[PDB]
């Protein structure tokens, strides 16, 4: 989950 | 009746968004004159990034030309072309 | 290759437009928190009235609720509903 790119869901929950 | 998280996060993430800009904002040295319209719609990078250390900056730009009216006091009415900077692509980068 | 005057005038004239607003501006009593996303898209009055004697103000408003992620020190990551003010109608009115 790179910080410079738009995230998907799993980047937030885990 | 409640916007779900992923819809909000994706809709607000750094991207080009139509922004209404006052022409004096772009060209402060022309505050002496009167323009019609006084503001123009421009695509400019907007939104937030995943971290406060990053910022939404353009990675592709271009000029757009619009028909604007300008008039000086007690003088003739002019209509002509004015160019404005537009943002075509945006990315979250270190500031 | 040129936006025509009437097109520029209509699109820039006072009306509700999708604006990207920082949550801190809307919840000043919660500036301790870190929000994700840190900004939300909201309908807000924007544009110009083409007369220095007039400004673009909301004449009708409503609420919208969104899922926002919240965290502060001594606390873990929460997800909660936050309500925001939206502008449904705008008109040009004396300053
Ligand atoms: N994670």
């Amino acid at each position: 989950c790179d910080i410079h790119v738009l995230w998907e869901w799993d980047c937030f929950e885990k | 009746e409640v916007v779900k998280f992923m819809d909000v996060y994706q809709r607000s993430y750094c991207h080009p968004i139509e922004t209404l800009v006052d022409i004096f904002q772009e060209y402060p040295d022309e505050i002496e004159y009167i323009f019609k319209p006084s503001c123009v719609p421009l695509m400019r990078c907007g939104g937030c990034c995943n971290d406060e250390g990053l910022e939404c900056v353009p990675t592709e730009e271009s000029n757009i030309t619009m028909q604007i009216m300008r008039i000086k006091p007690h003088q003739g009415q002019h209509i002509g072309e004015m160019s404005f900077l537009q943002h075509n692509k945006c990315e979250c980068r270190p500031k």
